[PDB]
């Protein structure tokens, strides 16, 4: 008995008077001192080995692409060497399993740097790292490289789709010849910094053969640039972004789920609020940030029943629905619920 | 073995150009940058630019950039450096050096080969024999090789037989635009009067061989 | 431009010591960083890269260190093939800097200087020009002070003075102060004399002269 309603604040609160390990699905948190498990937004936090210095593995090939697997968070580099790619005939080592860059998707943030020097001709991004939002830097590759792509003649776009800030480290993005897309970034929001000979790119494909060809940015992406082709692939959005893709407005006046903004991206609104034709339905995702309550509403917040034997701080709590849907009180000497405010609507 | 030959000495007016050549041989010419580093006398290091002896591909330093033309002789193993409107302050001794790596984007730029270095001096003062005069008296006796140009002299006494406590001080470049320089020496004073002790000038920029004996 | 900053400037060490120069970056350059070591009048030769890694031929006793900003070259028990100019080259951006240089020189004991004084020679009054010569031989520090007094007045901006490398054998430093003057100005005063003042010295010691005489 964890949660506790409450006369003043018109909600559950937090039960004063209420080892193991987690399961899979649910990390271990600390609440104030209290352990407790807490579930995983989707995969749970995992930290990883990297590659590079300080580890015992120089490139990412088929012998170790395997235990970075539901990895969210390498704690060193990424190298993507020619040898851990195309194999070494010299050593008998096969090639990298195309199809095993695919345990990369988890990937949500890199410690030191980014080094791909190769790649499977048959894949033209990096889509791989798509959930990749942040390269630290605290180790570097060469002359002070966060990120290095160099001479991957079969990249179309990027692919960083998430990436968004890169916190230390120079950038090197050349010999890539058929790269596009990549001219109108913004580095300096990436970067956090002013780009102070910090950029490395050229001899990739010129920009008057990228435009010539229409593959630029989509008219949906700001000035910030693009990953690639699409609404989804900008770095910042011109008005507003649903779930990670750049879209024309949200949902305020009409839609299948009714949205509110926040900071330029749609939040749907909560279950418990009448949608709103024509006007605004919701200031934000709270129950009690709603125009008008789907159907109740116990005090502030709009809820889909009156409160009928919750639990409280003196004991049970029961609530009547009044004439204009407000959970008012039922009277203090009556048990198991009423209809109405007087003695004789109890039972 | 590996092994770098420049050109020899050269002497230019201001605003004149010097083309300082670079003998490779012991090695894969095109396999490694050539660098170029200047040391003005008795100062530091100075990197002008490096060239690629299989592309052509130059990266001049920004103080030099517009007025220095590395070029290469692939056919000979040579490189070459032109650093035109020169200056006072050009003078200087021009290393060629050689990039350790042959994979230019993994080197660390250091300079494992040099050259014998080529001396370049830059002055408006034009080639002047030296004037030498006695410094007459252990006793201590020298010479004094006064308003000459350019470097360098060879002082040698009793043509090379007296070479104990012999000092050859460095030139001093007076405010004429010419070198001043002693060499003293010490000997005994018993021998002072005894022995002909004459000091032997050379200046090979203006063919000039001076004698000069010195008496108390 | 990335600056680099050695020190110290000069260092006095005897054979066996373990001395330690260091070179600071303006910036981060990372590991780019090489030292080399050049013999007076010899071009520079390489002896440690990338920081740490030693050139193939150098010896053991040189090694390095740091990473970011400091580094450190480091060489136990000194050689007498190792007095020579060290330098610290940076390569991490386009332009290599060097430093300033340390310079190791050979430790000695206190040597006081043979003070020696030339009069102008006569066929070099002909010409009508005077330089009289002030000679310091064989003395240690290097350290010195040398003013010229003319009838007992102290003279500036006319002398100037030239300095021999350490001796092969003895280690001493050898000094040369000329004073240049025109013969008219030379056959004005009677008195002539260079005051040094060194360490090696009890009390600053002139030797003098007068003209004709
Ligand atoms: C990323 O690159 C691929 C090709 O390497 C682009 O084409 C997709 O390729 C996969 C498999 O090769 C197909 O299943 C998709 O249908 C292809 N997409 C299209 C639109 O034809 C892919 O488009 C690239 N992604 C981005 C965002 O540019
Ligand atoms: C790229 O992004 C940078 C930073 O995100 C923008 O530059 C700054 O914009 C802020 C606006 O809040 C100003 O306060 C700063 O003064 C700007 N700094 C500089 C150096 O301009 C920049 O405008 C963006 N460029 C594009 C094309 O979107
Ligand atoms: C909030 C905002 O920027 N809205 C703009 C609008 O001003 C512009 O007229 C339109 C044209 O594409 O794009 C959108
Ligand atoms: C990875 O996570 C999935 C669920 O997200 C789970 O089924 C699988 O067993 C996990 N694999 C490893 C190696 O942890
Ligand atoms: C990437 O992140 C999103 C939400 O952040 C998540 O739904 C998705 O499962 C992640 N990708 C993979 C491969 O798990
Ligand atoms: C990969 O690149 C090569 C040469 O650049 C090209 O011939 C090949 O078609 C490319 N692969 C794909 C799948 O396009």
């Amino acid at each position: 008995q964890p949660l506790v309603y409450n006369k003043l604040t018109f909600q559950l609160e937090p039960n004063p008077h209420t080892v193991r390990a987690c399961p899979p699905d649910k990390m271990e948190v600390d609440k104030n001192g209290l352990k407790m498990c807490e579930p995983c937004g989707g995969l749970c936090p995992k930290a990883c080995e990297g590659t590079g210095s300080g580890s015992r593995f120089q490139t990412v090939d088929s012998s170790n692409i395997d235990g970075f697997v539901n990895c969210t968070k390498i704690l060193g580099n990424l190298d993507f060497l020619i040898t851990g790619l195309n194999g070494d005939p010299w050593h008998k080592i096969p090639a990298l399993d195309p199809e095993k860059l695919n345990v990369f998707r988890t990937v949500r943030e890199i410690t030191g740097y980014l080094n791909i020097q190769s790649w499977p001709p048959h894949m033209h991004n990096f889509s791989v790292f798509s959930n990749l939002t942040t390269i630290g830097g605290r180790s570097l590759y060469n002359r002070g490289f966060s990120l290095l792509i160099m001479k991957n003649l079969n990249v179309t776009s990027l692919g960083f789709r998430s990436l968004k800030e890169i916190s230390a480290g120079r950038i090197y993005i050349s010999a890539n010849r058929q790269l596009c897309y990549h001219h109108s970034l913004n580095w300096t929001k990436v970067l956090r910094g002013p780009t102070e000979e910090r950029l490395d790119i050229k001899h990739n494909r010129p920009r008057r053969d990228c435009v010539a060809e229409g593959k630029v940015c989509d008219p949906l992406c700001s000035s910030g640039g693009c990953w690639g082709p699409g609404p989804g692939q900008c770095l910042s959005c011109r008005n507003y972004s649903r779930g990670g893709v750049c879209v024309t407005h949200c949902n305020f006046l009409n839609g299948e789920p009714r949205e509110f903004a926040h900071e330029a991206e749609c939040f749907s609104c909560h279950p418990e609020c009448q949608p709103m034709e024509g006007t605004a339905t919701c200031n934000g995702s709270g129950s009690d940030t709603c125009a008008q309550c789907a159907h109740f509403r116990d005090g502030p917040h709009c809820v889909s029943s009156c409160p009928h034997g919750v639990l409280g701080a003196k004991g049970p709590i029961y609530k009547y629905p009044d004439v204009q849907n407000e959970c008012r009180p039922c009277h203090e000497n009556c048990t198991q619920g009423c209809k109405g405010p007087e003695l004789q609507d109890c039972l | 073995q590996v092994q770098l030959v420049q050109s020899g000495a050269e002497v230019k007016k201001p605003g004149a150009s010097v083309k300082v050549s670079c003998k490779a041989s012991g090695y894969t010419f095109t396999g490694y940058y050539m660098h170029w580093v200047r040391q003005a006398p008795g100062q530091g290091l100075e990197w002008m630019g490096w060239i690629n002896p299989n592309s052509g591909g130059t990266n001049y330093a920004q103080k030099f950039q517009g007025r220095v033309t590395m070029t290469r002789d692939t056919s000979i193993s040579t490189a070459y450096m032109e650093l035109s409107r020169l200056r006072s302050d050009d003078t200087a001794v021009y290393y060629c050096a050689r990039d350790h790596g042959s994979r230019h984007f993994w080197s660390y730029w250091g300079f494992d080969y040099w050259g014998q270095g080529t001396l370049v001096t830059v002055s408006s003062a034009s080639t002047k024999g030296p004037s030498v005069f006695p410094l007459a008296p252990t006793a201590a006796l020298g010479c004094l090789v006064k308003d000459y140009f350019p470097e360098p002299v060879t002082v040698s006494w009793n043509s090379g037989a007296l070479t104990s406590g012999v000092h050859t001080f460095p030139a001093v470049l007076q405010s004429s635009g010419l070198y001043s320089l002693s060499s003293v020496v010490t000997v005994p004073s018993s021998s002072l009067g005894t022995q002909t002790y004459i000091c032997n000038v050379n200046h090979k920029p203006s063919n000039t061989k001076v004698d000069k004996r010195v008496e108390p | 431009d990335i600056q680099m900053t050695q020190s110290p400037s000069s260092l006095s060490a005897s054979v066996g010591d373990r001395v330690t120069i260091t070179c600071r970056a303006s910036q981060s350059i990372s590991s780019y960083l090489n030292w080399y070591q050049q013999k007076p009048g010899k071009a520079p030769k390489l002896l440690i890269y990338a920081a740490s890694s030693l050139q193939s031929g150098v010896p053991s006793r040189f090694s390095g260190s740091g990473s970011g900003t400091d580094f450190t070259l480091t060489i136990s028990s000194l050689q007498p093939e190792d007095f020579a100019t060290y330098y610290c080259q940076q390569s991490y951006s386009t332009p290599p800097t060097f430093g300033q240089g340390t310079k190791v020189e050979i430790k000695r004991t206190v040597a006081a200087p043979s003070v020696f004084i030339f009069p102008p020679s006569d066929e070099q009054l002909k010409s009508g020009t005077a330089s009289v010569v002030c000679l310091l031989n064989n003395f240690y520090p290097r350290e010195a002070k040398v003013q010229w007094k003319v009838d007992n007045a102290l003279q500036s901006g006319n002398s100037q003075e030239s300095v021999t490398e350490q001796d092969s054998k003895d280690s001493t430093y050898s000094l040369s102060s000329t004073l240049t003057l025109s013969k008219a100005d030379y056959e004005k005063h009677k008195v002539y004399a260079c005051e040094v003042t060194h360490q090696g010295l009890s009390s600053p010691v002139t030797k003098s002269f007068n003209r004709g005489e």
